[PDB]
């Protein structure tokens, strides 16, 4: 039928291609009366096949390496992501779908650099980790056969007011007044480089000592930044798990806190540690901004862990939520449980895979459909939760470009947070026809050089309203209307030399073959056209990056639909246009987190027990039991009073047996299910005449007494 | 937008001295010589044995640009004893904060140290130096006999300072009291009159100060920034101070009374570490005379379109409502790491539009990360979101970033031009810049053409110079100008008019003036401010019919006007600028009538009609479609356009291009003056006998609390002389009340099993364990519908007892919502103590005989519900205990029951009085099944069979009895 390519793209080739990805242009020969039309339609018009300017959006895989089963092999390159390279070609306002797979391989080498607060309050903590290295090393044999470790230390910017300036014996020994003694003060110092030898570690722990400092908040961020950005001194290995552990019993200083000390220079994210193994810019440069820390951690692919005492757990909980790829754990005052915190934290990190994007053009946007287990598909989502080792995950991506940018080539990276391997997408844009380079300025083909000839058409200059730049106010007709029973150029113009001349309103630009398009016809959401998130073309709102819908008032975002628990709409709703659409009855709220009248917790977790422990139930049938029930669950001899918070639950299983268990919410922030191991089940194994008759009498009466209704 | 970036004045200082870290104007008043004040904290001074003592320079603005350091203290470090320095002025950062009012000037050294005057120590108490006219004294309130961290030893007073209209000083210091921070205020009079050089720790009769708080407030940094403004009745300026690390480093801003230093209001940041309260400022932007608050959060991170977090910084604008309830909005930065919101500078009324303006800086923004400052104009609604101007840094980073805009001060007319100016500074490059405001000229233009429609055969006026008569007409253009400040009253303008502008070179121009014989008129017109507009008119005509064949295209009359900026100068040559939003040009259009035949006079005869949808609009934003039929009965109509006046409740969502039958029309939204309009093109011209039918959509949300209907006024308009408009149709749409109110219920637990584990009967029950398990029935009344109801009632039927048996024993009942309830029976008569759980997690994700309150003794709880709006509810949590012995006694042994609790509601009133309120009611029940377990299967067989039948038959009869 009368497609738009005919009406909106008749002006020229470049314009034609911009009208729509489905539009084609005939750049050769001459057939008066649509140079811009569908590919097939142009074939019916006998346009030379090789003269058809019809680009095609495509995404070729430049490098496709197979994933690895194990990462301990030194005989081959480790691949955690596939494919690695993709060449992406795109048309103006077009889109293409491609995919990417990620896997956490087994026996993957690890880098662990220890960083401890050496404030006097942490004096004891140092003595407790003297044997930590090896004690943990043995515990890490099971997780991997390849591991390197090192050590670093920090106190705070060695300057007033944080440091004792007087007396002179204070700066040398801040514990001069204190019992015994203590080291001077320093921002940060490197001790041991990441090495495969665990022995040299414990030797350095003894070698290092403790220092005191006024004002409890410390300068850990300086140490974090430097340890991250400094690759050589720390010795981070490629194709290895980068783990940075941060231990402190007190608060932390933040950016702009330096102005009190007279520091006005922002952190540059550059390594200033020298051969002296100390932070040089400690005193000169201000604390790093969280955005900067996030950036560098992301770049260097470092997983940051917060080992913090109960009192500050909450403070670092909120902080961690601002920096992806980071966990929070409770470090005991004696720093004894640190070893456990390590193994557990590692599990949390490898239980989740998150994707990040680098160097993405402003004109380019992306969409996602996350596939975690089996047929599970989660639109808009770019990460997955609750995973294990050797587990593979997939993501269906769709790239949509707004317009056709100037630059020829761009390269943006899509990678898992913390992982070295990645997918580099090389994107190009076809904004022009090949015949444009063959254009002929003021060629004799158009009214003796009064017009330019390109792509098999004469684009005439001002003054000539006819093709070939012939007629100017002469006697001619053609078709200025779609049909003889319709007006002329929509009364936005008239027929001159057999063509429509669009007017120009103060509102916008009237364009199109029959002057049917403009910039102001588009719909308006609330006070703005296309919600301001789109630009109007012939009454059509073209949504900008990360915007969709007819009115472009629907975002592609998802994070606003995430709940505190880390679930989409609390699993009781689906995210639509950024806001959760609650499904579960009696549930509502931003993330559908509020559900007063929905069944009690016991009713929800009875399915989890029935699946995890009994390998059955409606939950088990859908194979969602593993991701749903994240609660640690164990079989107990008897149900005990763990807390006023704990709730004793009871239910009858499919075997008609009474099952008892309880749910605990708290105790440092982890949920556990305790199920009684022995559910109660069914037990396997004259005068009587007067008794039967006695009941028979009653039955006769009772039956006869059935009446009324 | 009126600031002159053409040729601003630039001032410099010693490299590495941080020249331009702090800035302010110096106005001794009495209409006297002007100066700029620049602080250089790292400037090496002449003070003996003192390095980078810091200094504040007085830059001469007039003519030569030369900064002459003002020396407050020439001496070195005083001595506590022989070879025992009392103080340490090296690197004391003097000039880190500078403020000036009238002939008074105050500069501080936040890094000035102290010996404590007791033991040998170095404590940064900070000091300041006040200079008023002929007198110069040192002011250091934190320097006292209260020392160390716990005291003001580490105060660092003077970190931020400011004056009040009452000539009182507001000085803050973060370090006081383990870095809780502190605000100290003193009367300038006392500061100087109580000053004794021989006394290091001075006491002031009248001083306001914040006291030490709990240790939990340590490291809060109160006094990081300061600003002044009155937020209560009295004319006294009240204290405002940023507290960036307050609330687990979430950031806060404390406001204290200017009189008794009593806390008035508080603010808190949304994001941690964003440093909410880094900088604070106060000005009345909406001209309500109520000081409006501004808080900077340079490290704030908004979420990009992708949903990714990005540090753009943020500034919260809080308008002070007379009532006291601040209406606040947020403003995100425009670039990453630019740290937008580092400096907020009041500009006063910059464009003299009647609304104070303001400037916000992103010192590290802009390409090359030099620096950028955004300017924002205020108005009735408030501060205009988008900035009207942008300033760029002209210097790069040697090592330290230029930090252009890090410190700035505006709101002062130095050149006496009538407009305030702005001082911006970059300590990174040791430079400072002054921006003079240009005079703003508002202008009104007009263009008239009559008669618009033209009969080619008219031939009225005669073409001069010949015997030819041509069809002519009149053209009338007007220019009115006005402005404020210093400028020549007479303003010349270069005005150019072109006829048939649409036809450019290469194409014939169809119209030209009667005399010049050309479509070009060049006029030098000079007009004065006020209503002395001139407005000249000329006569133009149309060429003969036989000179062209195109009578269709409309002849566009174009006018352009531009003033001579050179002759509009004021003092040193400062060129003015037109109002930010003014049409650079305006144009009208004429037309040629034809085919009118005999009468040669076209009568449009336009009609318009709107079909009533019949669909009532319910009170959220409801979709509404309107059918429209516009027909042209008579001859052609030029510039035909459908004009519609919509009320305040209506927002135009767009035109309907979905339906084929409905002709797709182009329409736009236009708001002129206080009028609210929708314009749709009906074709230019709309030919004779043309009938169109289309539709328009709207999203409507009630404005007035009570309204019968919403009226719309529609009509068609044309540029014709006769019958140029159609009748006005008033179509009202009645508003309806729709409130889908449902009531939900649940039982927690929903199923109880017997017997009760380790339970024992008590002749005299005491605890919950003595009675039985906890059974909670929970009902929720929620209003989903768009409309809201003001009042409602809710009734509850509880299974109180059965044959004098307790059944469910209500211990207590809680409520969350407007609802208030009463029980007809005393709750928890036995006075059993409450133990088990209001908080947290709902985010986790014998046959059967029902005992209804109808068949069992009933306890009733009636409740009065308040107002419930869209998506709002009221909840009733009924906590009870299952009375075990009841189910262990009498007929209860092997039987299973379902305890039924019914609850119904009814809406009694609505907030909409002028509308036909419709009552609504529904009901719901909550069942708790009590069941026995482990008794399904293993003379005596037949015996047991009839025993179960018997028992069951007993209950069914007992039911029918009590049911009647
Ligand atoms: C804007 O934001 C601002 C910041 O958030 C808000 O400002 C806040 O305003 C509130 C409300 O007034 C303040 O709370 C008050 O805190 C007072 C603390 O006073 C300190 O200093 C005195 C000595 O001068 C001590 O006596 C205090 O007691 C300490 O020690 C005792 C035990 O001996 C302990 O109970 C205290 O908690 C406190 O201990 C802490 O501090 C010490 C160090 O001093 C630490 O070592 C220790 O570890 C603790 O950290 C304290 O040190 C307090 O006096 C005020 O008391 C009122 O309220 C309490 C409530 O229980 C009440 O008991 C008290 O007495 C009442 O009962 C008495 C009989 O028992 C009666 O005699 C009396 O008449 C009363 O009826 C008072 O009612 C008060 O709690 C915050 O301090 C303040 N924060 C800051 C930083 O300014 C502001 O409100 C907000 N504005 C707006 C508009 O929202
Ligand atoms: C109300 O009640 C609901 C339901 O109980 C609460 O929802 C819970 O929210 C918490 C977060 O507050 C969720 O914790 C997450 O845990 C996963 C870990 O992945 C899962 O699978 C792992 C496989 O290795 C396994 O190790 C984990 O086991 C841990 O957690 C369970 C409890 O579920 C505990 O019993 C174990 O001992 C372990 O401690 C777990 O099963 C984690 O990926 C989540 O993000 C973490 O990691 C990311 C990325 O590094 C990091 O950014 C985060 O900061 C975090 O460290 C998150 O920690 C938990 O899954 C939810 N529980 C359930 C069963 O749904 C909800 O919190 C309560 N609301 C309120 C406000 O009180
Ligand atoms: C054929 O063409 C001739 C020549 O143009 C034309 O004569 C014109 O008639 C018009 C309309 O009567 C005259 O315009 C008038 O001018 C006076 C001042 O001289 C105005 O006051 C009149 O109206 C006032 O109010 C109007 C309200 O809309 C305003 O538009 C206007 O500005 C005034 O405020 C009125 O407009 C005009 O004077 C002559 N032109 C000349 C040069 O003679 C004649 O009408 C045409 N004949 C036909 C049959 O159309
Ligand atoms: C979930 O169910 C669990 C199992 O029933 C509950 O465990 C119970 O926890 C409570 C405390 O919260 C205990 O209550 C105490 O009971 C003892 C009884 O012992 C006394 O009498 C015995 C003889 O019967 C004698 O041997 C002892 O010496 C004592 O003289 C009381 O003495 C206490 O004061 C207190 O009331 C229960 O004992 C305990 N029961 C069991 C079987 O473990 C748990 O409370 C439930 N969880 C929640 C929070 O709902
Ligand atoms: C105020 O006056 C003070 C008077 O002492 C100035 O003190 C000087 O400041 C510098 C640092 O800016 C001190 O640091 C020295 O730095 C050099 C390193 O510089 C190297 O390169 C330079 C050439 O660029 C070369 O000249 C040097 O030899 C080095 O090769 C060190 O080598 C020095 O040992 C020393 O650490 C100077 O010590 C100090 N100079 C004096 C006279 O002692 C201060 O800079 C002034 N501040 C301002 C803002 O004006
Ligand atoms: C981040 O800090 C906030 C407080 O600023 C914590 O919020 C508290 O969380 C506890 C439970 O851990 C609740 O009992 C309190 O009611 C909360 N207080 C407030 C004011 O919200 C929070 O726990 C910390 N991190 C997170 C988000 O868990
Ligand atoms: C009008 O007068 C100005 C001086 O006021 C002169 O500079 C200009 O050339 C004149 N414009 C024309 C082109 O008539
Ligand atoms: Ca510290
Ligand atoms: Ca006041
Ligand atoms: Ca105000
Ligand atoms: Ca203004
Ligand atoms: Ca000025
Ligand atoms: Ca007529
Ligand atoms: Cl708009
Ligand atoms: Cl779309
Ligand atoms: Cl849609
Ligand atoms: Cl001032
Ligand atoms: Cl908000
Ligand atoms: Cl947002
Ligand atoms: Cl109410
Ligand atoms: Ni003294």
């Amino acid at each position: 039928g009368p497609n738009i390519c005919t009406t909106r793209g008749v002006s020229s080739c470049q314009q034609c291609l911009a009208v729509s990805p489905m539009c084609a242009w005939c750049s050769d020969e001459a057939l008066p009366l649509p140079r811009c039309d569908l590919k097939e339609n142009l074939l019916k018009d006998n346009c030379a096949p090789e003269s058809i300017e019809f680009p095609v959006s495509e995404a070729r895989v430049l490098e496709d390496r197979p994933l690895s089963d194990k990462g301990s092999g030194d005989s081959s390159q480790v691949t955690q992501v596939s494919p690695q390279r993709i060449a992406l070609r795109l048309r103006p306002d077009d889109s293409k779908n491609f995919s990417i797979q990620v896997r956490q391989v087994e026996d993957y080498p690890v880098d662990i650099y220890y960083l401890m607060d050496l404030s006097y309050s942490m004096k004891d903590d140092l003595w407790s980790i003297q044997n930590l290295g090896t004690k943990l090393a043995t515990q890490m044999r099971k997780l991997t056969s390849n591991l390197r470790i090192g050590f670093g230390a920090f106190v705070d910017k060695p300057v007033s007011p944080y440091m004792y300036i007087s007396p002179p014996e204070a700066l040398e020994n801040p514990c001069y007044d204190m019992k015994t003694t203590c080291l001077p003060m320093f921002g940060y110092k490197h001790v041991l480089t990441l090495t495969d030898q665990v022995t040299r570690f414990n030797e350095e722990v003894k070698k290092q000592s403790v220092s005191r400092n006024r004002d409890a908040p410390e300068g850990g961020f300086d140490a974090i930044m430097q340890a991250t950005v400094c690759d050589e001194k720390i010795g981070w290995r490629n194709d290895a798990s980068h783990l940075l552990v941060f231990t402190t019993d007190a608060k932390t200083h933040i950016a702009l806190d330096g102005r009190l000390a007279g520091i006005v220079q922002p952190n540059d994210g550059q390594c200033h540690v020298g051969s002296d193994n100390h932070y040089s810019a400690s005193t000169t440069m201000d604390y790093p901004s969280l955005g900067l820390m996030t950036e560098k951690l992301s770049q260097k692919n470092i997983n940051l862990i917060f080992a913090v005492t109960e009192n500050v757990v909450n403070l670092y909980q909120n902080y961690s939520e601002l920096i992806p790829g980071t966990t929070v754990g409770v470090l005991s005052m004696d720093s004894s449980n640190v070893l456990q915190l390590i193994v557990d934290a590692y599990g949390k990190i490898r239980s989740k895979v998150e994707l990040e994007v680098r160097d993405l053009p402003e004109e380019l946007s992306l969409s996602f459909n996350a596939t975690c287990l089996n047929n599970e598909v989660i639109p808009g989502l770019k990460s997955c939760m609750g995973l294990k080792i050797g587990d593979t995950v997939s993501f269906s991506i769709e790239a949509k470009v707004r317009g056709c940018p100037q630059e020829k080539e761009k390269s943006f990276t899509i990678k898992p947070v913390g992982f070295k391997d990645s997918l580099i997408v090389q994107v190009t844009f076809d904004c022009d026809c090949a015949c444009q380079a063959q254009a002929e300025p003021n060629s004799h083909r158009c009214n003796n050089g009064n017009g330019t000839f390109e792509c098999g058409v004469c684009r005439c200059g001002p003054g000539w309203l006819g093709s070939q730049c012939e007629c100017s106010e002469e006697d001619y007709q053609d078709e200025c209307s779609p049909r003889e029973g319709q007006p002329v150029c929509s009364q936005r113009g008239e027929c001159l030399c057999g063509q429509c001349v669009c007017h120009s309103s103060d509102f916008g630009k009237i364009t199109g073959k029959y002057c049917e398009c403009d910039d102001f016809s588009c719909v308006r959401y609330k006070g703005e056209m296309c919600s301001g998130h789109g630009q109007c073309s012939c009454g059509d709102c073209l949504c900008d990056s990360d915007w969709t819908g007819y009115y472009c008032n629907c975002t592609t975002r998802t994070d606003t639909c995430m709940s505190s628990n880390g679930l989409l709409c609390s699993g009781r709703g689906k995210c639509e246009c950024g806001s959760c659409v609650c499904i579960q009855p009696g549930s509502y709220g931003d993330t559908c987190e509020k559900c007063p009248t929905c069944p009690d917790a016991c009713t929800f977790k009875k399915e989890c027990v029935e699946c995890k422990k009994f390998d059955r139930g409606a939950l088990h049938d859908e194979n969602t039991c593993n991701r749903y029930c994240r609660d640690e669950i164990e079989s107990v001899k008897e149900l005990k009073d763990t807390g006023k918070d704990a709730v004793n639950c009871t239910y009858k299983n499919e075997d008609d047996c009474v099952v008892r268990f309880q749910y605990y919410e708290d105790s440092s922030g982890k949920s556990i299910l305790y199920v009684v191991e022995e559910p109660e089940c069914p037990k396997g194994p004259a005068q009587c005449k007067k008794k039967l008759q006695a009941l028979k009498k009653k039955n006769a009466q009772l039956k006869w007494k059935l009446q009324a209704l | 937008f009126n600031l002159d970036v053409d040729s601003p004045a630039e001032y410099s200082g010693p490299e590495g001295s941080y020249f331009g870290f702090a800035v302010d104007f110096f106005v001794p008043s009495a209409s006297s010589r002007m100066f700029l004040l620049v602080g250089a904290p790292k400037a090496n001074t002449t003070q003996p044995g003192i390095v980078e003592g810091g200094q504040v320079l007085k830059c001469d603005w007039s003519s030569t640009r030369r900064c002459q350091p003002i020396e407050f203290d020439a001496t070195g470090n005083r001595d506590y004893a022989k070879d025992d320095p009392l103080e340490f002025k090296s690197h004391q950062w003097f000039g880190a904060s500078v403020r000036s009012k009238q002939d008074k000037i105050l500069a501080c050294a936040p890094l000035y140290h102290w010996r404590t005057e007791m033991k040998q120590e170095r404590e940064p108490v900070g000091t300041c130096f006040l200079q008023d006219g002929t007198k110069t004294v040192e002011y250091a309130p934190c320097r006292s006999q209260d020392i160390d961290a716990d005291g003001q030893g580490f105060c660092q007073g003077g970190f931020s300072i400011d004056f009040t209209k009452a000539d009182r000083v507001l000085l803050g210091g973060p370090g006081s009291f383990y870095w809780q921070g502190q605000l100290i205020s003193d009367q300038v009079a006392e500061i100087v009159s109580k000053y004794d050089p021989n006394v290091y720790s001075i006491k002031y009769n009248n001083q306001l100060a914040t006291r030490t708080a709990q240790a939990i407030f340590d490291d809060s940094y109160l006094g990081y920034s300061v600003a002044v403004g009155d937020f209560n009745g009295d004319g006294i300026d009240d204290f405002v101070s940023g507290v960036p690390r307050a609330a687990r480093t979430l950031g806060m801003v404390y406001i204290y009374d200017g009189k008794n230093m009593s806390s008035l209001y508080n603010f808190t940041g949304e994001q941690m570490a964003a440093y909410f309260g880094f900088s604070v400022a106060a000005t009345d932007i909406n001209g309500d005379d109520y000081a409006d608050v501004f808080i900077g959060a340079p490290l704030f991170m908004d979420r990009g379109s992708d949903g990714k977090l990005q540090e753009v910084g943020q500034v919260s604008v809080s308008l002070q409502r007379a009532s006291g309830d601040f209406q606040t909005t947020k403003l995100n930065g425009f670039e990453v790491f630019a740290r937008f919101g580092s400096a907020i500078a009041p500009l006063g009324d910059l464009d003299q539009d009647g609304f104070n303006d303001i400037a916000i800086a992103a010192p590290y923004g802009g390409e090359d990360k030099k620096g950028i400052v955004y300017i924002f104009n205020g108005r009735s609604t408030g501060l205009n979101a988008v900035p009207s101007q942008i300033l760029e840094g002209q210097w790069a980073a040697r090592s330290m970033p230029p930090s252009f805009g890090y410190s700035m001060k505006g709101a002062t007319d130095i050149d006496k031009n009538g407009y305030p100016d702005l001082i911006v500074g970059a300590f990174g490059v040791d430079r400072a810049i002054l921006y003079r405001a240009r005079p703003v000229i508002t202008v009104n233009a007009g263009l008239e053409v009559y008669p618009s429609i033209l009969n080619q055969d008219n031939k009225t006026c005669s073409l001069p110079g010949t015997a030819l008569k041509v069809s002519c007409f009149n053209v009338r253009f007007c220019l009115k100008a006005d402005g404020k400040g210093v400028l020549p009253r007479k303003l010349n303008f270069q005005v150019e008019l072109l006829l048939d502008k649409l036809k450019q070179k290469g194409a014939i121009r169809r119209a030209l003036f009667l005399y010049s014989r050309s479509p070009s008129h060049s006029k030098n017109m000079t007009i004065s401010r006020g209503g002395l507009m001139q407005c000249e008119e000329l006569i133009a005509y149309l060429r003969d019919e036989s000179e062209f064949r195109d009578k269709l295209t409309p002849i566009t009359i174009f006018m352009e006007y531009r003033l001579d900026y050179r002759t509009a100068a004021d003092t040193t040559g400062l060129q003015p600028i037109l109002n930010q939003f003014t049409p650079a040009n305006i144009s009208r259009q004429a037309h040629i009538l034809l085919d009118c035949g005999e009468d040669n006079v076209c009568k449009p005869k336009l009609e318009v009609s709107v079909d009533s949808d019949q669909k009532k609009i319910y009170i959220d934003d409801n979709p509404l479609t309107l059918i429209v039929k516009a027909q042209n009965q008579g001859e052609g109509a030029y510039e035909a356009e459908l004009i519609v006046s919509i009320p305040l409740q209506a927002d135009f969502i767009g035109v309907v291009r979905n339906n084929e039958a409905l002709a797709r029309l182009s329409c736009a939204f236009k708001t002129e003056n206080q009028t609210r309009q929708v314009v749709c093109d009906l074709g230019n011209p709309m030919k004779a006998g043309t009938q169109l039918l289309a539709g328009l959509r709207f999203s409507v949300h009630q404005q007035s609390e009570m309204d019968t209907s919403v009226k719309f006024d529609l009509q068609i308009q044309s540029s014709n002389l006769f019958d140029k408009v159609s009748p006005v149709v008033s179509h009202k749409v009645d508003l309806a009340v729709l409130a889908a109110v449902e009531i939900r219920g649940v039982s927690s637990p929903d199923h109880v099993f017997l017997p009760i584990p380790n339970w024992e009967h008590k002749e005299n029950p005491e605890t919950e364990e003595d009675v039985g398990p906890v059974v909670q029935h929970i009902y929720e009344l929620r209003n989903n519908g768009p409309s809201s109801f003001s009042k409602a009632m809710l009734h509850l039927q509880w299974p109180y007892k059965y044959n004098n048996n307790t059944l469910l024993y209500i211990l207590h009942y809680d409520i969350d919502g407007p609802m208030n309830c009463t029980s007809d029976m005393e709750i928890n008569p036995l006075r059993i103590k409450i133990s088990s759980l209001t908080e947290k997690n709902d985010t986790v994700a014998g046959d059967i005989h029902t005992l209804g309150c109808g068949v069992a003794q009933c306890l009733k709880i009636v409740c009065q519900v308040g107002r419930l709006d869209r998506g709002k509810s009221a909840i009733l949590y009924v906590k009870s205990l299952l009375w075990t012995e009841t189910f262990m006694n009498k007929e209860n042994q092997n039987h299973s029951y379902s305890l039924k609790s019914s609850a119904s509601f009814n809406v009694i009133e609505f907030p909409y009085k002028n509308l036909p309120i419709e009552d609504i009611t529904n009901s719901t029940l909550v069942t708790t099944n009590v069941t026995w377990g482990i008794q399904p299967a293993p003379c005596e067989k037949e015996l047991q069979a009839l025993e179960k039948e018997n028992a069951q038959l007993e209950w069914e009869l007992q039911a029918l009895e009590k049911e009647l």
